């Protein structure tokens, strides 16, 4: 079977990877996204990275690098194998290696 | 893994300072775009290498043909548009490799 | 002519929005607030002039996004201001003005309605310059079909609709099908209205709406050429205003290439001039900035009479023009991107 990336962001990052192509909607008619609007709570973007990390149809999730600073307990607290988690620069936000819970393991880094 | 994310840093700003000068002629599209959404243009499959006798999971990128987005900014700022689409769909794919 | 009747109900509105006009950066402004390195230091600069105080009680971690809706918010106080100040001739010819930004509302009204998502969660989404004073479309929102009829009942555009989209065209057409077909309505009906308004409205308005018209179909054409849309629906988008009417719009209809557009400009000096201004390669302007540069020097010709309604059109284009400038220099200053940040439009 196939799988789908999906997103947790800023409204122009979310609008960016739509035109990109990256939009759609489940059967049960929620989409793949998250746009955090300023007034979200992090029980907001929290369920949504439970909810899309656990799901059947995401492959990936894609996450700005300052949102996930926000979720970061339980984006460290994610452990599984297959369904992989990045964190993304953008305009008004850090860089794309800013705390990143991959790198800081490695003997061999720099 | 360190190379890609290093890729993907610069890809993605000019991706994101690409995005302000379709805001500058097409207005506000990013609400249309943001409203109007159904079935992706870009998915992923997993795939699998059997190394040292050890399954690695990977994923592979494919692209659907059909843009949900054809006539976005056909009135104006079209010419902007069709930049910031490329630049975003470009990125997609350093993701699915960096993941 | 004009003046046997105009300063009778419009006089003050006309010093009004001349009084505005005078409220504008300047070349000379932008040379400054180009120059500065923080969000903090704009508001500084901005705070100089007639933006002042746009950003007082406001969260002091400014980003380009709260720069982007003051400076509208700014544009539509004044505006809603001088609508509710003006007496019937203007305020209908005002009121041509808003239906530019209530057809985009309407889009985002179907749109969501096609989805069913509920109306009364786009409403924070609508452009302020289009919101509605009757709601019974907005609370209802049940079904395509019932904001169809809904619109019909409430909406000033339901004139539009019966011209050309009926509820079963609503279903099938694509939503930015129907933005353009509205919006050629519009603009036919609006140039309509600025002849009907002889003499110096006619004489200031119909060069900008007939290069709207003709800006439009140049647009559409080289934007059609990727896409399934036909050379018979290209011809029914084109709107019928413009110097093209009598051969250019079929020609434009016709043709499917670069070159072949600019083959139509050719027999037009000044679009010949835009074109042969842009080839859009990388650090030129680009062909969309031609038009907008040139959508100034127009509206900058607003000013040049006494007695008209062409002013606070132009007025109204020249400050939104003011908003995506002062956003382009904020998003560049933001960013670093300097390279680009001499991309606003001059007006004045």
């Amino acid at each position: 079977r196939g799988k789908l990336i999906a997103v947790i962001g800023d409204e122009d990052t979310v609008t960016g990877f739509l035109l990109g192509g990256i939009g759609e909607l489940n059967k049960n008619r929620h989409p793949n996204f998250l746009v955090v609007e300023k007034d979200t709570t992090i029980n907001e973007i929290e369920d949504t990275f439970r909810q899309f990390l656990n799901r059947d149809d995401i492959g990936i999730i894609l996450i700005n690098q300052y949102i996930a600073e926000m979720v970061r307990h339980a984006l460290d607290a994610h452990q599984r194998s297959i369904p992989a988690v990045l964190e993304i620069p953008s305009k008004e936000h850090p860089y794309d290696a800013a705390k990143d819970s991959i790198l800081r393991r490695a003997k061999g880094m720099f | 893994i360190i190379e890609t994310k290093m890729l993907m840093g610069e890809v993605m700003r000019e991706a994101a300072f690409s995005l302000a000068e379709a805001k500058f002629t097409a207005g506000d599209f990013s609400t249309t775009v943001i409203q109007n959404v159904n079935k992706a243009q870009v998915k992923i499959r997993a795939k699998k290498d059997n190394v040292a006798g050890v399954t690695l999971p990977v994923f592979e990128h494919y692209h659907e043909g059909t843009d949900s987005y054809e006539l976005t900014g056909l009135a104006r700022g079209g010419e902007q548009l069709a930049k910031l689409k490329r630049n975003y769909a470009k990125a997609v794919e350093l993701l699915v490799e960096l993941a | 002519f004009p003046e046997l009747y105009f300063n009778v109900d419009n006089g003050y509105l006309e010093g009004l929005v001349r009084g505005l006009k005078a409220g504008v950066l300047s070349q000379a402004d932008y040379l400054n607030l180009v120059q500065c390195e923080t969000l903090e230091d704009l508001k500084l600069h901005l705070q100089s002039t007639d933006y002042g105080n746009f950003l007082a009680n406001e969260a002091s971690p400014l980003t380009v996004s709260v720069i982007d809706d003051k400076l509208k918010e700014k544009m539509v106080v004044e505006f809603r201001h001088m609508r509710n100040h003006a007496y019937e001739p203007l305020a209908s010819f005002l009121d041509f003005i808003t239906y530019s930004y209530m057809i985009d509302n309407v889009i985002l009204l179907i749109t969501g309605t096609l989805h069913q998502r509920s109306i009364a969660e786009l409403v924070p989404k609508c452009h302020p310059l289009g919101s509605f004073e009757q709601m019974e479309a907005v609370n209802i929102a049940q079904t395509p079909a019932e904001l169809y009829n809904a619109i019909l009942v409430d909406t000033p555009l339901a004139a539009f609709f019966q011209d050309c989209i009926s509820e079963q065209d609503l279903d099938e057409m694509n939503i930015e099908i129907i933005r353009n077909t509205l919006y050629k309505a519009y603009l036919e009906s609006f140039y309509k209205f600025c002849t009907l308004l002889g003499g110096t409205t006619a004489d200031a308005m119909c060069p900008i709406l007939e290069f709207e018209a003709d800006r439009r179909a140049f647009i559409i054409t080289i934007n059609s050429f990727g896409t399934e849309l036909s050379k018979e629906d290209r011809a029914k988008l084109f709107p019928h205003c413009g110097r093209l009417y009598p051969e250019g719009l079929a020609q434009l209809a016709r043709a499917d290439d670069y070159e072949q557009v600019k083959n139509v400009a050719d027999y037009y000096p000044e679009y010949k001039l835009l074109f042969e201004g842009a080839g859009s390669n990388p650090g030129d302007k680009t062909l969309e900035d031609r038009f907008f540069e040139h959508e100034v020097k127009l509206n900058k010709l607003a000013f040049l009479n006494q007695f008209h309604f062409g002013v606070f059109y132009a007025f109204v284009k020249l400050k939104e023009q003011e908003c995506r400038n002062i956003v382009w220099i904020a998003e560049c200053i933001a960013q670093r991107h300097r390279a680009k940040i001499d991309n606003y439009i001059p007006i004045f």
